[PDB]
């Protein structure tokens, strides 16, 4: 039942969304099966096959426009007919509230030990900055959980709806650059150790911090742009979302950028990087900080190819068809995989600790060592 | 337009 409601939506959706006569009237074919296979809730289904008959009748006639107006009055009749939030949804819900709970705290946790050794260790700077980028997506967390309980309405306004939900790709630069610099350090740490000895001190790594922060935030404002809230009516609500219509092949350039800056170079050069690292260690006779940082920067990318594979894959697509419908249902989920990188440093610290007393004594001595 | 993310 629940199923061939969605059944009627997405076909809805797909007449909205029509060339021609021959879609709206393959739609509403199935639309009528997946009606008539769902005594009050009778009458309501047959008002609804009746209407369906109505646009079926029209889009027969090739009148195209005139049985997409059929099929909108369609919706005006499904308000008189358990909203209970789909499964993908419901996980993105869990893994939401893991990394809230794990986040805050970890990375809270994280700062307060790397904040103290921030003026006498190069590597507390590190680790510090990527606290504070995963501490900051986190916020955002309560409210986006808040939406899709109410079954994605967005009561908090144009400027939250803005914000908020950029907050994770933020994250995604911020991040990626902060491991790009941290990944300059070792290589040099290993293969420029006398530049080190000159250059190396707190002040340059606060400015490569500072540009690096300045360089994600620019990265993010294009999309910042682009999110709008929307008021629906049937049923009413207030949606917050991302608006290229009447642009697709901006949505597309968006997808492409944010697939190669966001994934597929960082993933080419910071291999490169650790492959020339790894190697000169493996034939040689440090690693703890090493090990740390190898890891958080494999989580990034195992985090965010879900998100990244769905990304390129809708914008490929048309949005009348059914993959692209499927993806879509499956966008938070994926955001919340990729969240799984603003709670996974503090786990991957604590778990490569264990291996070396209290929970702050224990990150001290990952997070600061000296080289 | 798309709400959420993409
Ligand atoms: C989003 C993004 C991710 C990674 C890169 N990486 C690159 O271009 C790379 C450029 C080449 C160097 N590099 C490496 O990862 C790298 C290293 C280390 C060793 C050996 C081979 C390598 F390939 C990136 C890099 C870039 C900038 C910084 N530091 C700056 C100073 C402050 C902010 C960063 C550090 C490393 C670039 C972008 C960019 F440029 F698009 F913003
Ligand atoms: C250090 C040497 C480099 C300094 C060079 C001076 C830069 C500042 C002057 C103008 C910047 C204007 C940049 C405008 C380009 C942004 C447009 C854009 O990002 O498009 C987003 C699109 O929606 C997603 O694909
Ligand atoms: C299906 C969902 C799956 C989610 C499950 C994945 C969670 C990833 C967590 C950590 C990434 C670590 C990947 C392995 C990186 C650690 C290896 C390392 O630290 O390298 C040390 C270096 O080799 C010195 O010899
Ligand atoms: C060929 C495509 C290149 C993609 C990476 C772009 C940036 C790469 C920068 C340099 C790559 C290798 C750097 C080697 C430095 C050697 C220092 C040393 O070996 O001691
Ligand atoms: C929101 C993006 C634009 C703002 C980016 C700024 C990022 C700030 C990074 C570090 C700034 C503060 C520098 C640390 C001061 C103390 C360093 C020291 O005295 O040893
Ligand atoms: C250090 C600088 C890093 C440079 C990274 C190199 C990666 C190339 C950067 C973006 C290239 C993406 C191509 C954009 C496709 C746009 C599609 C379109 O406009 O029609
Ligand atoms: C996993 C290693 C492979 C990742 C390294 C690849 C780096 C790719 C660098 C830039 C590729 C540019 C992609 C061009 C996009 C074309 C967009 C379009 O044709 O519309
Ligand atoms: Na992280």
């Amino acid at each position: 039942l629940e199923d061939n409601w969605e059944t009627l939506n997405d076909n809805l959706k797909v007449i909205e969304k029509a060339d021609n006569a021959a879609q709206v009237k393959d739609a509403l074919t199935k639309m009528r099966a997946a009606a008539l296979d769902a005594k009050d809730f009778r009458h309501g289904f047959d008002i609804l096959v009746g209407q369906i008959d109505d646009a079926l009748k029209l889009a027969n006639e090739g009148k195209v426009k005139e049985a997409q107006a059929a099929a909108e009055q369609l919706k005006t009749t499904r308000n008189a007919y358990s909203n209970t939030l789909r499964v993908p949804d419901i996980l993105a819900l869990v893994i939401f509230a893991v990394v809230f709970l794990v986040g805050v705290l970890g990375n809270a946790l994280v700062v307060w030990v790397t904040a103290f050794e921030a003026k006498r260790t190069i590597n507390a700077i590190w680790f510090l900055n990527l606290a504070v980028a995963d501490f900051l997506s986190c916020l955002a967390l309560p409210i986006l959980f808040t939406s899709i309980v109410q079954h994605h309405h967005w009561p908090f306004g144009g400027a939250a709806c803005s914000i908020l939900p950029s907050l994770i790709l933020l994250n995604m630069y911020a991040s990626i650059l902060l491991l790009a610099t941290i990944s300059a350090d070792r290589f040099l740490l290993v293969f420029k150790p006398i530049w080190c000895q000159n250059f190396r001190g707190a002040g340059l790594a606060w400015i490569a911090c500072a540009v690096a922060w300045g360089l994600a935030l620019l990265l993010t404002i294009p999309s910042f742009l682009y999110r709008v809230v929307r008021e629906e009516y049937f049923p009413p609500k207030v949606l917050c979302g991302v608006d290229y219509s009447h642009d697709k092949r901006r949505e597309r350039a968006v997808a492409i950028v944010r697939l190669v800056l966001g994934f597929l170079w960082p993933l080419l050069t910071l291999t490169i990087c650790y492959t020339f690292i790894l190697l000169r260690t493996w034939s040689r006779r440090s690693t703890k900080t090493l090990k740390v940082v190898v890891a958080v920067v494999a989580s990034f990318f195992i985090f965010w190819l879900p998100y990244q594979v769905t990304g390129i894959m809708m914008s490929f697509l048309e949005p009348s068809s059914p993959t692209f419908l499927l993806l879509k249902k499956l966008d938070s989920l994926c955001v919340s995989f990729a969240y799984i990188n603003c709670c996974i440093n503090p786990i991957i610290y604590v778990v490569a600790g264990q291996g070396f007393k209290s929970l702050p004594s224990l990150l001290r001595n990952v997070l600061t060592e000296e080289s | 337009f798309a709400p959420x993310w993409r």
